[PDB]
RNA sequence: UGAGUGCAGGGUUCUAGAUCUGAUACAAGUCGUAACAAGGCAGCUGUAGGAGAACCUGUAGCUGGAUCA
RNA sequence: CAUGAGUAACUGGAGGUCAAGGCUGGUGCCAGCAUCCGCGGUAAUACCAGCUCCAGGAGUGUCUAUGAUGAUUGCUGCGAUUAAAAGGUCCGUAGUCGAAGAACAGUACUUGUUUGUAAUGUGGCUUAUCGAGAGCCGAAUAGAACGAGAAGAGUUCAGAGUAAGGAGCGAAGGAGGGCUAGAUUAUUGAGCAGCGAGAGGUGAAAUUUGAUGACCUGCUUAGGAGUAACAGAGGCGAAAGCGCUAGUCAAGAACGAAUCCGAUGAUCAAGGACGUAGGCUGGAGGAUCGAAGACGAUUAGAGACCGUAGUAGUUCCAGCAGUAAACGAUGCCUACGCUGUUGUGGUUAUGAGCACGGCAGAAGAGAAAUCUAGUAGGGCUUUGGGGAGAGUACGCGCGCAA
């Protein structure tokens, strides 16, 4: 079986280059509503609906026009603080947007709130 | 996929999203727990109670009236048997096979098929008797 | 193998990998000293046993002046290039000579010499580019 | 979002497998069938497993195929669940 | 390189085929590669049929034909100009040939 | 507690050897011409015989074929 | 501080890479030069010298190890249709990797405080004319002690039941396999009858066979192989492979649907089973075809190609062996993905679907040809690293040998 966060990546970035606005996407977990929440208050979706089919679950999301690429990193690397600007360097465009998104004691948090919180973690995905 | 062969078929039935009491019925709930307790002593496997429920005394997949699932009613009723029926039903199919090669010794396509067939009762046997379902030392029939 | 537990697995495979590679294989497993000039030593001592001429490699047309040298440190026998343009002129049979290598990777053959793997330096302790151009005289 | 998307036609529900749906459906149900002559009545399940025989008379009401279960020609239904 | 999409034959989802001899020259080739061509040959010729009304007893006659498969190897097809060489956009094209007589 | 030294064996690394047999380089020597064009018997892979030498012949396969028909 | 004075550059280069001369004289594939590419056979900006330039400069050339060059070792980050490169097919242990829902616990995980670094190195300041130097300051790696947080990972549960798996039910489909009993012709061989001179074979002919009656046409028989036409970009099987008709024996794939159990699963060193043909050990048999061997022709020569003939093999039972251009030259699970058309088997609100295919464009991709090759840090195994020598030597394991 293929990776959750994996299948959610690729579903929305393929949908996005055939120019659709919206999409289905059918397993979801725990991490993936996380995920999506995230990508919600950055702005880069727009609206959210979770279907509670008993099997599994599915979501149908919004896409905005400010979304160029999402992805997920496999496996989850643990890092120090130290270490999380080496792979803001390796996998963001630019160093004024983006969003590279951390696992924590303090739930999902991106590259800046690391630096507030003081805190290392699991990495997890991307998107700008 | 499938296990033993290169199979993708999907043909499977669809479970309901709730399912209520079946009013619509001709039966008490006490006559429906006798009728799966009778069919049970005759010696039926569990699959085939279900088939009965469903096709003659009309009810759709047998829990909707009893809160509780035909294995558990048979353990707390205590006709429990010694081998769970799937484990049984490999083991009644090796035989079959071991069977026709004793007197048609030639078949290569028999030959392979038993190999495969074996080769599923211990990946079956090795699931029970690590939840102390069968005895640590049980070995197959043949 | 990318498995976050995987370490000892990846290690094992990526080690046995590079023996695939020509210069890693020869350091581990080949024989690297054989030579009169290589891991060995930089320079060679020995001494003049006969003088020597062999044809250059087609295109070219030429006669390349060599010397045959028994090495002291090895009791090999070798063959030497002799550079300069009257060179040959100036080594006698029996001469001491301090000999040197061509500068590739590996002891292999330059320009247009075939199989010849080494060049005189010096004879009888003076240099070879002094003695022909007639800036210091033979010893004596 | 999309009501296309999000709310499909009634048409393009009917034309879809029933797992490949938001949410999956159920195809099989039961009826009450009443016998030609002795007007008795039977709880049946549609696309049944097994023949079915008029209880009295002993008539075959119902015969099993590969699909959906076949009636007998006189008899007459309704769906009940 | 690779000439031909179909790899010259018409084999697919299938491991194995049935050999047939080349009328021209015996050698095997595989059924489905195999050059084909049918035959309908009257037995009496055009130019005695006009003899033929004259000769028969019965009050009409119709001559009777002979039908014939043969196949060919690729040696033998392109030698007896059954089939020609063909340009790089020409290759493509497929259409049923005519009966022989 | 034991150095030294007898006598048999092993384990390693080097080296000699009548004679045989590989490889590589041979300006251009001798005999043919096997491959590349339908290369003058279309070529190639496995296996088995045979033969101055390239190679030839039976059997099953492949098109990278001279045929997408 | 005071006295004299007027001394003080070389190494490598100048055809391209690579800064800087078609200058003058010698030499004529010689002598030499050249990391690489290349110069010289009498008109050499490349040899040997003169003269002018260039580069670095108290320094500059060469040889040898190593780091970089190098995404040519690839964790970040390469490749495997055709350039080097996916195991012939399955089973399978160690190993690496593994649903949704509701809860729980703190050893990894991350972080605080405290320990843990003289020199060196790092961030600084101060004094030797300056600059290295010297002197003083601050923080620090890995490792350990005690607390904290709980997303991910982990453990459990069942009024939960995967477009995860296995068991089972119903109607049906197929050259899938083993066994038993039958079949229409055809090719050879014998018997007998009719006839009375040639048959065969080739591009053209000769070996060869015929008055002991050939050839061709009848009737009888004896054997051992095979299943024509229908027959296809059709079907079935793990692959190798499977085509006459009945009867019989096991298991499998797919489809329909409100059946049952509940994580039983993916991939796989070692280990085990199958594997066209040709080959080998023993038995049965022997029609056709035909390696070896023998002739007839053709040629300078044919030992070959062609023709006549002929043996082992080619068939069956019981085994060994283990290779193929075993190829769609494209590993196995699992995803996300545009349209039109044509098949095969079930089911159908007759609108369509599900499994297995063929074909034609598009968009992307790629060195192109083209597309099993589009998108992508999903999981696991095999495997390549300029030609040659070489898939060869030595050792070892299997095999009767090959
Ligand atoms: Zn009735
Ligand atoms: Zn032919």
């Amino acid at each position: 079986m293929m990776d959750k966060l994996a299948n959610l990546c690729i579903t929305i970035n393929n949908a996005n280059r055939a120019q659709k606005r919206s999409v289905v996407i059918r397993r979801i977990s725990k991490v993936c509503r996380l995920f999506l929440e995230s990508m919600q208050k950055h702005g880069y979706i727009t609206d959210i609906v979770y279907i509670d089919d008993h099997r599994e679950g599915k979501a149908v999301v919004g896409l905005s026009g400010r979304l160029n690429r999402c992805g997920a990193i496999c496996p989850r690397y643990d890092v120090e603080l130290k270490d999380v600007e080496r792979y803001r360097a390796n996998l963001l465009p630019s160093r004024g947007f983006g969003h590279l998104i951390v696992t924590s004691s303090k739930g999902l948090i991106d590259h800046r709130e690391c630096i507030q919180h003081n805190t290392g973690g699991k990495i997890l995905g991307y998107f700008y | 996929a499938r296990m033993y062969s290169n199979g993708k078929g999907q043909s499977k039935s669809v479970t309901p999203y709730n399912l209520t009491y079946p009013t619509y019925i001709k039966h008490s709930k006490e006559e429906i727990v006798d009728v799966i307790l009778n069919l049970a002593r005759k010696g039926t496997p569990p699959s085939q109670i279900g088939n009965i429920l469903r096709d003659n005394y009309g009810v759709g997949k047998s829990f909707a009236v009893t809160k509780t699932k035909i294995l558990t009613l048979l353990k707390i009723a205590g006709l429990k048997p010694v081998i769970p029926e799937d484990l049984n039903n490999i083991v009644k199919k090796c035989v079959n096979i071991k069977a026709h090669l004793a007197k048609y010794t030639n078949d290569k396509s028999s030959k392979y098929q038993l190999i495969q067939m074996q080769s599923c009762l211990y990946r079956v046997a090795r699931y029970y008797k690590s939840k102390n379902e069968l005895p640590a030392g049980w070995k197959p029939p043949f | 193998m990318y498995g976050l537990l995987a370490a000892r697995n990846l290690k094992k495979n990526r080690h046995k990998r590079r023996y695939a590679d020509k210069d890693f294989a020869k350091k581990a497993r080949g024989d690297i000293y054989q030579n009169a000039v290589g891991y060995s030593a930089p320079h060679a001592k020995g001494i003049v046993t006969e003088k020597l001429g062999v044809e250059a490699k087609q295109p070219n047309s030429a006669i390349r002046k060599c010397v045959r040298v028994h090495i002291v440190r090895l009791n090999k026998k070798v063959i030497a290039y002799v550079p300069h343009d009257g060179g040959l002129n100036q080594i006698e049979i029996n001469d001491e000579v301090i000999v040197e290598g061509l500068g590739k990777k590996g002891c292999r053959s330059k320009g247009d010499i075939p199989g010849v793997r080494f060049r005189v330096c010096k004879v009888q302790k003076v240099s070879l580019k002094a003695l022909v151009t007639k800036k210091k005289e033979r010893p004596a | 979002i999309a009501k296309n998307l999000l709310y499909p036609t009634v048409e393009e529900i009917k034309k879809n497998n029933k797992r490949k749906q938001l949410f999956q459906e159920v195809k099989g149900y039961f009826m009450e069938v009443k016998c030609a002559g002795c007007a008795t009545l039977n709880v049946c399940y549609s696309h049944s497993q097994k023949t079915i025989s008029c209880k009295g008379c002993s008539m075959v009401i119902l015969r099993s195929t590969g699909g959906k279960a076949k009636i007998s020609n006189e008899c007459s239904y309704m769906v009940i669940s | 390189t690779k000439k031909r999409s179909n790899n010259g034959r018409s084999k697919k989802n299938r491991g194995h085929t049935r050999c047939v001899r080349c009328e021209h020259c015996s050698a095997m080739v595989p059924n489905d590669k195999a050059i084909k061509k049918f035959v309908v040959r009257s037995v009496i010729d055009a130019a005695s049929l006009d003899d033929l009304k004259i000769a028969t007893i019965y009050e009409e006659y119709e001559v009777p034909k002979s039908y014939y498969k043969l196949n060919y190897c690729v040696s033998c097809a392109v030698h007896i100009k059954l089939v020609r060489v063909r340009s790089r956009w020409e290759r493509k094209i497929r259409k049923e040939q005519r009966v022989s007589a």
